[PDB]
């Protein structure tokens, strides 16, 4: 998977993946984007807790919780409440896409 | 294989696949969602054109295109012009996610 949607959660060892890119929330709590083995970016939250998980809020906010359910890191970017999608793309960027726009219910459109 | 960012395309008979759902833009123009192979939904635009393709517009709109770029079908829902992501989910819903909310780097947080 290359998508994490609001309410879902990646636990330690878990990662999104896309082609050569891999975004992993590590055992040591560091959220790290790789390209084939090589590291490219991280929240630098290594050893900042263990048993950390990466979950995506209902308001689109990307957050890292730790052992004691404390926000270790976040993106601190949130919008209206609904569902979001964090997608690790084929260009290697990880984007978090705004609230749901069209299948609102059956066939509903937030205007 | 289950995402389609805005500006991207699903060519004729190409499909998105998630878990057990396959959403295919058929060559003769009908977008069909299967579950394990049995059809369960469809845009009902079979025959409305040929060499058809599905594309996500930069304003979140989803439209099926003819090989002569006629707009056969469309989600008919558009929000701010930006970048969106359509993701077919493991539950069968294929959703369009509002404009981009967050991303690493300098501005990367429409708030
Ligand atoms: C954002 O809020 C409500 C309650 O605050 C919650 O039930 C819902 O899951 C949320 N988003 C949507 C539209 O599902």
């Amino acid at each position: 998977d290359s998508v994490l949607l609001s309410g879902q959660t990646l636990y330690a060892g878990h990662s999104l993946t896309s082609g050569s890119y891999t975004l992993t929330i590590q055992n040591n709590c560091n959220l790290v984007k790789y390209q084939h083995g090589r590291q490219i970016w991280a929240s630098d939250t290594d050893g900042q807790g263990s048993q950390c998980r990466l979950t995506l809020r209902s308001d689109g906010n990307l957050i890292i919780y730790d052992d004691n359910n404390m926000v270790v890191w976040g993106s601190d970017c949130w919008g209206n409440n609904g569902t979001y999608a964090l997608v690790l793309q084929q260009d290697g960027l990880f984007v978090i896409y705004g609230p749901v726009l069209w299948p609102l219910g059956l066939n509903g459109c937030r205007s | 294989d289950n995402v389609l960012l805005s500006g991207q395309t699903l060519h004729a008979d190409h499909s998105l696949q998630a878990g057990a759902y396959t959403l295919t833009i058929q060559n003769k123009c009908n977008l069909v969602k299967y579950q394990n192979g049995r059809q369960i939904w469809a845009s009902n635009t079979d025959r409305r054109g040929s060499g058809c393709r599905l594309t996500l517009l930069s304003d979140g709109n989803l439209v099926i295109y003819d090989h002569n770029n006629n707009d056969v079908w469309g989600s008919a829902c558009w929000g701010d012009n930006g970048k969106y992501a359509l993701v077919l989910q493991k539950d069968g819903r294929f959703v369009i996610y509002g404009p981009v909310l967050w991303s690493l780097g300098p501005n990367g947080c429409r708030r």
